[PDB]
């Protein structure tokens, strides 16, 4: 519940190592004495595992992740491990997988169980008539929303006193593959050599529950007993491991069990064992895989003339809605970051643009219908809004794409004399056309009077004037309205608008002038004409380049030098090896320079011997006298 | 005509943790996109309709600094449903919440101004007792 | 003739990479980073074939 542990102390994270553990049966398949390999989420050899234990003032309970899949050791003596809380986010809003056994039943409930602030199991009253009674059945608060309650057959809950050795060595492998919360276990009673768990172990499946949920966390229901405020915790430890996608080489016996299990990436000798499908390697040099120089990073060069954005947007001579000055925008740097920092706007409405890729994606033909109107008439210029503007003189179509940008200039365009020169339309004769300037300057005849210029009797003059007083309200302010229309995907893009540094002599992954290339970037010496950009080789590939931002001649040398060569003697002779990389320069990392490549882990000799293990270029290898692997030029014969 | 359905109200105390939700209705989605400029325009008893939590089509959230640090507006574009996790309601959070609509893209300094919203929802009410 | 024979063999083996083999282009990054990956699997399958 909430009673805190008196024996809780922050013990340091002792990083022990899973030596030979982590080998399980993959499925129900039998073979007879083959060397079968596979690759799956495994506990790797000689990898860190966090040492956990209990003592009379150190007793903890870590929230541990269950992301990939976990390994679990347990060196009990008197059942210090009791149960498991396999909760995803340790919440009762979702269902937490509870596993518990009080030496009666392995009770599995896929239910919503609330994690208490300090749940604890344990035993007490072990002086007279003990019978292994339990401390507190208060490891939860809520109990609801059960999909599948389950009781398996109870395992060997060791009520028998087996003290001393770690014979209660419980190996638990837990993972999920497609809703299968599988238990891969095998209780292996140890044989005492010197006090420690190490040896060749094999594990098997026990039960599966096809549930279909995820779990990302776990704790473990511990026990308390004294050889925990009133009944302390004894001396019993365990390890905690994970699962990583290693590649094993399993050897089977005659009658079922695994005999040898060899992980690949532990040393390249084991990699050679993986490749050759043999646990015993004969005498000779071999070849495991390839070598790949890693690309370090990338170099991207953005393009840098400018569109009239300090000119049209900062103009003085303006237009009207009755006749708008259609700006011609074609093949200019569409600087939309200087459109972005302008916080002086009033109404900025971008309908069908790519507003994240303003500078990235660029457009075919941009038409800026910029015209200054009265303040209230901004809400009508929209696909979906009509009225005094949209159906009278200036129609955006229903296939409109572009922005509508407005900002006020009440300090300059307002006047006591008033900006009555910019005239606007009030009535409507014909159905309004999209993107067509209606400049019909004829009297709006609404009757049987042929006006033809005169006003008065049935002669309506809708060509009215802006009253831009210096004390205008919010509806009469002169807004510098720009409806930035454009044309999308009907031409190759003309109106088109943060580069990186230059890194030479390193294996990077550049992106110069559309192509994303990879190689060590040096500087060439050729004669590039200023239009000539791409050097081609005899193999018709990219050889020598130039930055489109800064004029400079470059040279490219590709990465991924050669492959992996493995030098070994006979396995019955020795198990020390030597590493050779195929025709590389000594860069990666004893270290020798040969014509065959950079040699690793050998001794050079000022003599010459008869060739046993050849390498190349008249250089052979041998295991002579401490005995090690020496590198030497081959003896050509007896100088008789 | 583009319409919206406010919901998510609830009469709580001073410091309530609720969530708003704006169900998308209407007939016009006048854009080639499904991402829009929206915002929960609260109109308090005794104050005007004000931009409290607003977000545009790119995700630039617009907040007021008196209510900043508690609320969480999340425009779920896969269902066109605007949300506002009303966390720890101060006593000025009472009011009729209006999610407004726009088929366009507004910046961070114009999402709070309700002058450019020609499509308005119904409205939801939250009673924040002090 | 031996050296030129092996040279023409290696040059032919390199120049067959420039053939498109019925794909969009002979460059792998153009197929993998532009169009549909369930279609790029078909195209890369043709390329590897
Ligand atoms: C385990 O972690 C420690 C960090 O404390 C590190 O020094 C060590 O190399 C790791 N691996 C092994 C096998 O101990
Ligand atoms: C899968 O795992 C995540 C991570 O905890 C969890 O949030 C989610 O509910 C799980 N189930 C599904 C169906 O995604
Ligand atoms: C054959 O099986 C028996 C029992 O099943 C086992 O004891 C024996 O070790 C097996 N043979 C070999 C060579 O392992
Ligand atoms: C590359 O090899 C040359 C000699 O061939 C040597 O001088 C140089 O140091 C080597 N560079 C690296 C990085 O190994
Ligand atoms: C071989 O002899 C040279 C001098 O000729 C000496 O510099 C070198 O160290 C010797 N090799 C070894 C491995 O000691």
């Amino acid at each position: 519940q909430c009673v805190n542990l008196t024996t809780r102390t922050q013990l340091p994270p002792a990083y022990t190592n899973s030596f030979t553990r982590g080998v399980y049966y993959p499925d129900k398949v039998f073979r007879s004495s083959v060397l079968h390999s596979t690759q799956d989420l495994f506990l790797p050899f000689f990898s860190n595992v966090t040492w956990f234990h209990a003592i009379h003032k150190r007793f903890d309970n870590p929230v541990l992740p269950f992301n990939d899949g976990v390994y679990f050791a347990s060196t009990e003596k008197s059942n210090i491990i009791r149960g498991w809380i396999f909760g995803t986010t340790l919440d009762s809003k979702t269902q937490s997988l509870l596993i518990v056994n009080n030496a009666t039943n392995v009770v599995i409930k896929v239910c919503e169980f609330q994690f208490c602030n300090d749940p604890f199991l344990g035993v007490y009253y072990h002086k007279n008539n003990k019978s292994w009674m339990e401390s507190e059945f208060r490891v939860y608060s809520s109990a609801n929303n059960c999909t599948f309650e389950y009781v398996s057959q109870p395992f060997l809950m060791d009520l028998e006193g087996k003290q001393g050795n770690f014979k209660n060595l419980r190996e638990f492998v837990f993972k999920n593959i497609d809703g299968y919360f599988k238990i891969y276990s095998k209780h292996t009673p140890i044989n005492l050599v010197r006090d420690l768990p190490q040896g060749f172990s094999a594990l098997e499946p026990l039960v599966d529950l096809p549930i279909g949920i995820n779990i990302t966390r776990f704790q473990t229901l511990l026990a308390l007993h004294r050889s925990s405020s009133g009944w302390t915790a004894g001396a019993a430890a365990y390890y905690v491991g994970y699962l990583q996608p290693r590649t094993f080489l399993l050897k089977y016996n005659e009658n079922g069990t695994i005999t040898d299990a060899v992980d690949c990436a532990l040393d390249p000798l084991s990699e050679t064992k993986c490749t050759l499908k043999s646990f015993t390697v004969e005498k000779g040099i071999y070849q495991t895989s390839n070598f790949r120089v890693q690309p370090t990073e990338s170099i991207v060069r953005f393009p840098n003339n400018l569109c009239p954005f300090g000119e049209v947007f900062n103009a003085t001579r303006f237009a009207s809605v009755y006749a708008w000055n259609r700006k011609r925008i074609s093949n200019c740097v569409a600087d939309y970051s200087v459109l972005y920092n302008s916080a002086s706007f009033s109404t900025f409405k971008c309908y069908g643009v790519s507003p994240t890729k303003l500078n990235d994606l660029c457009f075919t033909n941009v038409y800026a219908d910029s015209f200054v109107i009265r303040g209230d008439e901004v809400r009508q210029i929209a696909p979906g809004q009509t009225g005094k503007i949209a159906d009278y003189n200036y129609k955006l179509p229903d296939d409109f794409t572009g922005c509508v940008i407005a900002w006020n200039s009440n300090n300059l365009d307002s006047k006591v004399g008033g900006n009555y020169n910019y005239l606007y339309r009030l009535f409507r004769k014909s159905n309004l056309k999209p993107f067509e300037r209606d400049i019909s300057t004829e009297i709006y005849q609404a009757g049987s009077t042929p006006c033809n210029g005169v006003e008065g009797f049935n002669c309506y003059f809708p060509l009215q004037s802006y009253g831009f007083q210096p004390t205008n309200g919010v509806g009469y302010q002169p807004y510098r309205v720009v409806v930035l229309s454009f044309e999308l995907l009907h031409a190759p893009a003309t109106v088109c608008g943060k580069s990186t540094n230059l890194v030479k002599n390193k294996c990077v992954n550049f992106n110069f002038n559309g192509l994303t290339g990879t190689g060590v970037l040096t500087e060439s010496n050729k004669k590039f004409l200023p239009f000539q950009q791409f050097g081609r080789d005899i193999a018709d590939t990219t050889d020598a380049v130039r930055d489109p931002q800064t004029l400079e001649i470059l040279d490219i040398t590709p990465c991924s030098f050669g492959g992996v060569s493995v030098i070994t003697p006979g396995t019955n002779t020795s198990n020390q090896v030597a590493v050779l990389y195929q025709d590389v320069n000594c860069t990666e990392v004893n270290v020798f320079q040969t014509r065959a490549g950079c040699l690793i882990g050998a001794e050079h000799v000022n003599n010459s011997y008869e060739c046993d293990i050849p390498i190349g270029a008249g250089i052979c290898a041998s295991y002579q006298t401490s005995q090690s692997i020496i590198a030497y030029t081959m003896s050509l014969g007896a100088e008789n | 005509q583009l319409q919206l359905v406010e919901s998510g109200g609830g009469s709580v105390q001073s410091g309530g943790s609720l969530r708003l939700s704006c169900a998308a209705s209407g007939y016009t989605y006048k854009t080639y996109y499904e991402t829009y400029s929206m915002g929960w325009f609260r109109q308090a008893p005794g104050k005007e309709r004000e931009g409290v939590a607003a977000i545009n089509s790119d995700g630039e959230t617009s907040y007021a600094d008196s209510v900043k640090g508690r609320f969480t507006i999340s425009q779920d574009n896969a269902k066109k449903t605007l949300y506002l996790q009303m966390n720890s309601l101060k006593p000025e959070d009472m009011g009729m919440y209006y999610c407004a609509a726009d088929p366009a893209w507004q910046p961070a300094f114009l999402l709070l101004r309700s002058s450019g919203y020609n499509y308005w929802g119904q409205g939801t009410q939250v009673t924040v007792s002090s | 003739d031996v050296v030129n024979q092996n040279a023409q063999a290696l040059n032919t083996l390199v120049k067959q990479l420039s053939s498109n083999f019925g794909a969009i282009s002979s460059v792998l990054n153009d197929i993998l980073s532009r169009l549909d990956p369930p279609e790029a699997e078909v195209q890369i399958d043709r390329l590897i074939t």
